DNA sequence: TAATAATAGTTTTTAGTTTATTAG
DNA sequence: TAATAAACTAAAAACTATTATTATG
């Protein structure tokens, strides 16, 4: 019910200028760190942001460690977000020339934290790397800084011009960085803060660096605020005699918009004129108004109407009883196609904890499944108002506790039955043997997968899943743009959101000549149905 | 493509049907009356785009358009309809056949060749595209024989000229379905089985068509058109209607915002879209919402290859989308589409894709993988080949996942309750369940139709079966909770 | 001056709605 | 105690079913 972030920025002149096609990390830094912030408040997060900015004039801090934390200003203090913080992040903020320690704004940071604990509920808190790792910093803050996190305990990210890891494009989908190009000052930066975080973590912490491109592409700059779904309890029982209780989560969900569009006046940009009504009139060769409360919800058997009131239904309708994990049978997981999958969000199982006898049984049983490879059957009960749904479970692995995949199963009455004629055996369009090496060499020629090595080495050349959907970024700038700028018309497409999406340019160089020989070997034709702009500014 | 498949149904009327063997079952005239009300049951709400038709011979008086004798015409083809069953339904049970042996009659002579021939000109009346064209016979006879042969011959030369015209025959035992005589005479004329068009299938339904018709583009600047199929979806109840109290009439429905502050109501243009975040009202134009929704051209921007090894295959964001090539634009597009299936031996690697269904919405990812043709031993195509569209997850849609790694189960577990699960094992025959739910709505609105109060409540094996499947594996289970304490008490 | 040639009319998914109903 | 699943609403496309053009006389 709250999150605790502080942003900690390096404004000193390594940030202002940096190799040409590797843009100013500094800008990098701000719009990363302006969408997520306006992400934070556009989701309303009952969140809390502390500003601070290091390497320029003065010390905002409250502590200057008797004038040791120089140059260390903190400049929007913990308090609720607002957009004011934000448009001075993307324009306010100026380059400077001069640094500071980073390791003094962030204990100065984590001290405004422990400042600001009383009369607020205190739940979570992060901490982010922002710093080129070439300003001035002392070396025995170790033991200081590690008692703080070790008992402060804040989570920490980090963040580089570079990964850990022309054709550099905009550090998205493109090469990788070079990560043995940099100064020496940055590779000792980058040593000590990986040594601190480890520490701090672990070996998982070695995964944990990352830079302003991979948040540009991955979300671990948005994972590090989370929202945690309720529980979902429930009798897993399986049989007729023996209880299990258990608890659901969801797991895969296609999450869409949540904020919605009121319809507004043009004049008074209000809403209480606008009153949004409709009158039900009724349909006879003449007019007549008729009362909304003068109808019957029939439908439509036969050729005709059979009224069907609400009073019908509710003592006709299928009267379910409660929400319920029991299972019909068992099938080889053979037995089931991804066609056939069903519904509209996976729902993964978990043993309730506190009890664990259910956790050792339903062990037991997704080791036994995995062992049968034998998949279960479940009628899925929400409560006292869904109606059931039928659905598949089976045991998923993974290096930690494993889960139970559920889904929805499609029903005899939803299988669509069409019929398509056999092209494996075409008489008019079986390939050509040209036409088969041409595709072959497609094939072969381009790929998103990197195996090497023999060991099951599977990097996805173009890794989707940890894309998020850009419409609510785009969505989320055209805010902005709209916000800020009462008469401007709406902005460009964000040229980062193609790079984000667009595949890598490698694969295209490496593969068009492939694309030549397809182009060169198949005959194609065009035909109408292309739309425009009528009307146009021709100036 | 469109058509029809209007069927009609002759029953025979010989007073052989009359009598039930002087036994418990059912008369064969009544239980082929029960099958007519099966049929219309299953057909209104399947579809109500067939027709249908009964019409009765050896009869007494005589209703068709031609005058002919013994040949008595119910229902010319139409609409199945409520009313249909209404008429009918009470003609069956014993009191409607001995009421129905003197409201029309009871048993007669005939001419088979006739029947024939006024079915044939019962079809030719109708004026629209027919599909499919059946006669199904109901008749407790072998044949005639105390006729003159003449009679055999002019059926047999009519029976010919209907197979000539197209229309599809089929006949019922009605005296012994199973019984086997019948069958002597008939072995030259059509081309017992009425349990199944008995209440065995029902609330049923069908589609035809094809879903959006969607460029597919792998370059810049050539073209390939395809073919998109949603080969399954939630079947929903099928919407409402606003009648009246009592009209039972639809009711119109005018309908805008209007404004206090006139008499005139609002206007397309005067309305604005906003949303509110306090002191920020950020006024929008619906036009500008679809600008901001929009990223680019409908179609099929392809991303790349990955190989089927290993995508993932607990991920699920929507039903799959099957894919079938097909010449919307371009021509010959098969010609590509012959390949990269007919061996995904190293086809199997699959096609991450950019999908945009239709304008302006905004783009998923899609994992265009092939599934090549299955045969049926029947020489049946189901699951044809082509592509399956999996949609591929983004990384908001991960919510998050509590972690609990506590304690795993002891082997001496495992194998025990191996035992017991390898016990109860059902094939999944995917037409083995059902949804109760929309099932019940369509009896409910078969009783509402007639005089039938709500005497439905079947169930489909939606509810567990384990009510004998406890004792079917018997009791081992219980001595198999090792679990000390219960977890449940 | 008989031959074609763009086209609007039904369904139908979709998908943003709004709405109950367990819940802290 | 608000999530949320469900009933509820427009919205776009296909598969139709047809009508404007010429044509040649």
């Amino acid at each position: 019910n709250k999150a605790a972030v502080v942003l900690c920025m390096d404004v000193g002149f390594t940030m202002s200028n940096s190799i040409p096609g590797i843009e100013s990390p500094f800008e990098q830094a701000k719009k990363v760190i302006t969408m997520f912030v306006q992400r934070q408040v556009f989701a309303e997060n009952k969140d809390e942001i502390a500003l601070v900015l290091f390497g320029t004039d003065g010390t905002d801090n409250p502590l200057s460690g008797g004038d040791q934390y120089q140059n260390i200003t903190v400049h929007r203090h913990l308090m609720l977000p607002d957009f004011d913080l934000l448009e001075d992040i993307e324009s306010k903020i100026q380059p400077g020339s001069q640094q500071a320690d980073f390791l003094d704004a962030l204990i100065v940071s984590m001290d405004v934290i422990q400042h600001e604990t009383i009369g607020k509920k205190f739940e979570k808190r992060h901490i982010e790397i922002f710093t080129d790792l070439s300003s001035r910093f002392s070396k025995s803050q170790l033991d200081i800084i590690i008692h703080s996190l070790k008992k402060c305990d804040i989570s920490l990210q980090f963040f580089l011009p570079f990964s850990l890891g022309g054709p550099f494009r905009l550090g998205g989908h493109g090469p990788s960085f070079p990560l043995k190009g940099i100064t020496e000052q940055q590779k000792e930066g980058l040593e000590i803060v990986k040594m601190v975080m480890i520490s701090l973590e672990g070996e998982d912490g070695l995964d944990e660096i990352y830079s302003f491109s991979e948040s540009l592409r991955k979300l671990c700059v948005f994972k590090k605020i989370e929202r945690h779904s309720i529980h979902w309890p429930c009798r897993l029982t399986i049989g007729s005699n023996l209880s299990i209780r258990i608890a659901a989560y969801k797991s895969i969900l296609q999450e869409r918009v949540k904020k919605t569009w009121t319809v507004v006046d043009a004049k008074t940009l209000k809403k209480e004129d606008i009153q949004k009504e409709t009158v039900y009139c009724l349909n006879d060769d003449d007019e007549t108004e008729v009362l909304k409360e003068d109808i019957i919800q029939g439908f439509r058997y036969g050729s005709d109407i059979v009224p069907f009131s609400k009073v019908d239904e509710e003592q006709m309708k299928y009267k379910s009883e409660g929400k319920c994990f029991s299972v019909l049978g068992f099938c080889k997981s053979s037995q089931v196609q991804r066609r056939f999958f069903m519904g509209n969000q996976v729902l993964k199982v978990f043993a309730a904890r506190d009890d664990e006898a259910a956790a050792v049984a339903l062990s037991s049983l997704i080791h036994a499944l995995d062992d049968l490879d034998m998949v279960a059957i479940v009628r899925y009960a929400y409560d006292k108002r869904a109606n059931p749904q039928v659905g598949v479970a089976f045991p998923h692995i993974k290096h930690n506790y494993e889960c139970l995949v559920y889904v929805q199963l499609p029903f005899m009455e939803d299988l669509r039955q069409y019929m398509f004629s056999s092209l494996k055996n075409s008489k008019k369009y079986a390939p050509t043997e040209a036409q088969l090496n041409a595709v072959d060499a497609l094939i072969d020629s381009m790929s998103l997968a990197k195996k090497d090595e023999k060991t099951d080495t599977l990097e996805d050349l173009f890794p989707t899943t940890k894309i998020p959907n850009p419409r609510f970024q785009r969505l989320f700038q055209c805010l902005l743009h709209r916000a800020l700028h009462p008469r401007e018309p709406l902005p460009p497409i964000q040229q980062h959101i193609w790079n984000m999406l667009n595949p890598p340019a490698e694969v295209t160089t490496k593969s068009q000549i492939p694309l030549s020989k397809i182009k060169t070997l198949f005959p194609l034709i065009e035909a109408k149905k292309k739309d425009q702009v009528t009307a146009q500014e021709i100036f | 493509y469109s058509g029809r498949d209007s069927l009609i149904f002759l029953v025979d009327a010989s007073k052989a049907m009359f009598e039930s063997q002087s036994e418990d079952e059912l008369t064969p005239f009544d239980m082929s009356i029960q099958c007519i009300q099966s049929v219309y049951i299953s057909k209104i709400i399947s579809s109500d785009r067939d027709l249908l038709a009964v019409v009765f011979y050896g009869t007494e008086k005589d209703k068709n358009s031609v005058n002919f004798k013994n040949i008595y015409v119910l229902q010319e083809l139409d609409n199945p309809g409520a009313k249909r069953i209404l008429e009918l339904d009470q003609f069956k049970g014993q009191q409607g056949q001995k009421r129905f042996q003197d409201m029309m009659g009871h048993g007669s002579d005939y001419s088979l060749s006739e029947v024939l021939w006024v079915c044939a000109n019962l079809f030719s009346d109708v004026q629209f595209k027919m599909s499919h064209k059946r006669i199904m016979l109901f008749t407790n006879e072998d044949n005639p024989h105390g006729n003159d042969s003449a009679k055999a011959s002019r059926a047999r030369t009519k029976a010919g000229d209907l197979r000539d015209t197209g229309i599809f025959l089929d006949l019922m035992h009605l005296k012994k379905p199973g019984g086997f005589d019948i069958s002597l005479f008939y072995r030259d004329i059509i081309s017992s089985k009425l349990e199944d068009l008995l209440r065995k299938v029902r609330a049923k339904e069908t589609r035809k068509r094809a879903l959006s018709r969607l460029k597919l583009k792998l370059n810049k600047d050539i073209v390939i058109s395809v073919g998109i199929y949603n080969l399954v979806q939630k079947a929903l109840k099928p919407p409402p209607i606003k009648l009246y109290r009592e009209t039972n009439e639809p009711v119109k429905t005018k309908t805008r915002t209007f404004n206090t502050s006139t008499g005139g109501l609002l206007l397309p243009s005067d309305t604005k879209r906003s949303q509110i975040y306090g002191s920020r009202q950020i006024i929008l134009e619906k036009e500008e919402t679809e600008e901001l929704k929009r990223f680019d051209d409908p179609g099929l921007m392809l991303m790349g290859f990955k190989p089927l090894v290993l995508l993932k295959k607990h991920h699920y964001l929507r039903p799959s989308l099957f894919v079938y090539p097909e010449e919307s634009l371009v021509i010959g597009s098969s010609t590509l589409f012959s390949a990269l299936l007919i061996k995904c031996l190293e086809k199997e690697v699959a096609a991450l894709c950019r999908y945009t269904p239709r304008r302006n919405i905004p783009p998923y990812f899609v994992a265009l993988v092939p599934q090549e043709e299955e045969l049926d031993d029947q020489k049946i195509q189901v699951t044809p080949p082509g592509f399956q569209l999996v949609f591929l997850p983004f990384a908001d849609d991960k919510r998050k996942m509590p972690f609990t790694e506590k304690i795993m189960a002891t082997p001496e577990q495992v194998g025990k309750m191996k035992a017991i699960v390898e016990k109860l094992r059902f094939t999944y025959r995917s037409d083995s369940f059902e949804n109760p739910v929309l099932q019940q709505h369509f009896r409910n609105l078969e009783a509402l139709a007639l005089d039938l109060m709500e005497p439905e409540q079947a169930v489909d094996l939606t509810l567990p079966k384990v009510e004998a499947m406890n004792k079917r594996l018997g009791s081992l289970v219980d001595e198999f909770k090792e679990l000390v304490y219960p977890p449940d008490y």
